[PDB]
């Protein structure tokens, strides 16, 4: 009946799920009301040692010495077969001592908080000792709030775009809308910054502009590895696209990183999925200069405007920290719980208006231009190839009537370029027709 | 040279910290685009091995619904 | 409110913004900034911050100190 006992250990501790092994090949276990993951480290032995005591009396004896706690590591690797995804709950925030529910706003702990496997936590401990609903916190955020940014008509919609971005950075979930913060100098950006850095702990991260600009199948890239499992990701002090000879960034790039899972090969990790669930922030003082505008592009661009110009030591004492989550779980609570959905701005970059008017102004080829071709041909339209073309000169003319060919001369060119159809080597025409041309204003 | 080298079964590749240099195909190569492609060498062996399809369809919104319906 | 002192001098707001010709702003800046000690200097910060009005109202939304005070 009694056979090995350290298997008839080994089981016993097994049983209990104290230990799982995940997809990535790599062993997670549960130790000090924690879930904690590492290669170099005796994970096992250490939860071996501190689940002794639970044990019957009859094997504490035989744990102490540690040639047996190696045998039953081995058994405990050698029975575990299956692996358990990591990181299901995006509508759950984990601290450093439990997991908080954002629906009923009330945090587990101990055992209950081992049912979710979180590998991530924000660093500090939860204490609803500073979380109430009822205190002078909220009222004296109230007054910083509008000293940022006020609540007025003109910007209400901000503002609630602001609050529904807010919320929405909560969330756990993968975005596929970044967020842009254009305004003055000294109007609360770093203040913003670092209230929601103080906000999410560690889940906040700075990056540089560079991989914005640079390949990412190049060379080691440690950054991204980085944003894994991250919520918010923060790109400031952009350089001036005035600057002669300054990268652009490549919209391709941006494209790439918006996706759910980038592909890419971590240093000494074969680990090609990547949970890519943090929110991309980018803060400038410049309005950015872009090459190709696209429909595709301007679904996911999402920017917030700030024309608006003791806290400091209150942020860094968290005075206001525990307050700023109330705030964020309620509006995460209005807005988010009823529904999980992220919403663009397709209002304007300030480079996307011309692309929105000439796509506006312009329509495509139709029908309704044949019985009026010999009308059109009286205003240089022809007929090539039973295709409606129209001269190099009458398009450029046209154009520089209203918007000035200097200027966008770059974008013209590129808009040209990338819509380049030839009947002839010369002249290189376009899919659009103007609608004042031939219907009246 | 890129469409002439995915064609055949055994490809032609050195990654780095290896020596291999033959890989099997095994999987159907589709490209999507809305211009023309642009080739360098014409030649027999090349569009001997090209075949495309046709997205003649449209769908769009009321909003742009009747200025597109009568296109070409 | 200092509008027409500016297009007084030339900023002319063009597309609601100030709109100085680069004649005029090189004409200053080389007049206040000596053009031999850093010429290449000079003709960066104009190419950087280079933008045109129209076709003949290039221009630069700088205005010197002398200029933002109200004459």
């Amino acid at each position: 009946l009694d056979g090995n006992k350290l298997f008839n250990i080994a089981q016993r501790i097994l049983d209990t799920n104290s230990v799982l092994l995940t997809e990535r090949g790599d062993h997670i276990v549960w130790i000090n009301n924690s879930w904690k993951f590492n290669s170099e480290e005796p994970l096992i032995t250490k939860l071996i040692l501190s689940i002794r005591h639970q044990l019957p009396k009859e094997y504490s004896s035989e744990l102490l010495c540690p040639r047996k706690r190696k045998t039953v590591e081995a058994n405990i690797r050698d029975m575990l077969v299956d692996s358990v995804e990591t990181d299901t709950y995006p509508d759950k925030l984990p601290f450093k001592n439990g997991v908080l529910d954002l629906v009923d706003g009330m945090f587990y702990s101990g055992d209950d908080a081992k049912k979710y496997t979180c590998t991530v936590s924000t660093g500090f401990k939860f204490d609803d000792t500073k979380f109430v609903e009822d205190s002078p916190e909220m009222e004296e955020l109230m007054n910083i709030i509008n000293d940022i940014q006020p609540l007025t008509d003109e910007n209400k919609k901000n503002r609630e775009l602001y609050e529904k971005t807010l919320s929405s950075c909560l969330c756990g979930a993968t975005k596929g809308c970044l967020t842009f913060f254009f305004g003055e100098t000294a109007t609360g950006k770093s203040t913003t910054k670092r209230l929601l850095k103080s906000a999410i702990g560690d889940l906040f991260v700075e990056t540089g502009q560079t991989i914005l600009t640079d390949v990412l199948d190049k060379g080691p890239n440690p950054f991204i590895a980085n944003m894994h499992l991250k919520r918010s990701v923060f790109c400031s002090e952009l350089p001036d696209f005035a600057c002669s000879g300054s990268k652009k960034i490549r919209s391709d790039n941006i494209k790439k990183l918006t996706e759910p899972c980038v592909i890419g090969r971590p240093c000494f990790s074969n680990k090609i999925n990547n949970r890519n669930h943090a929110t991309i922030i980018i803060d400038t003082n410049y309005k950015p200069v872009f090459d190709r505008i696209d429909n595709a592009l301007m679904r996911r661009i999402a920017v917030v405007r700030f024309r608006t110009h003791g806290l400091d030591g209150k942020i860094q004492n968290n005075r206001y920290r525990f307050a700023f989550l109330y705030l964020l779980v309620k509006w995460y609570k209005k807005y988010h719980i009823p529904i999980m959905k992220l919403y663009p701005t397709p209002e304007e970059i300030p480079d996307f208006a011309f692309y929105l008017k000439i796509g506006t102004l312009l329509v495509s080829s139709s029908v309704k231009h044949i019985p009026l071709m010999t009308d059109l041909s009286k205003k240089g339209y022809i007929l090539y190839d039973n295709v409606v073309t129209l001269p190099l000169t009458t398009f450029q003319q046209k154009i520089s009537k209203y918007f000035n060919s200097r200027l966008f001369g770059h974008d013209i060119e590129s808009f040209i370029n990338r819509h380049k159809k030839f009947a002839n080597v010369s002249d290189e025409y376009l899919q659009y027709i103007f609608i004042e041309d031939i219907s009246s204003p | 040279d890129n469409i002439k080298k995915l064609t055949e079964p055994c490809v032609i590749g050195r990654p780095c910290f290896s020596n291999k240099i033959n890989n099997r195909n095994h999987a159907t190569i589709i490209i999507d685009t809305n211009y023309k492609p642009v080739f360098d060498r014409i030649d027999n062996a090349l569009m001997r091995r090209i075949a495309v399809v046709r997205f003649r369809t449209h769908f769009s919104q009321p909003s742009g619904r009747e200025a597109a319906e009568n296109n070409d």
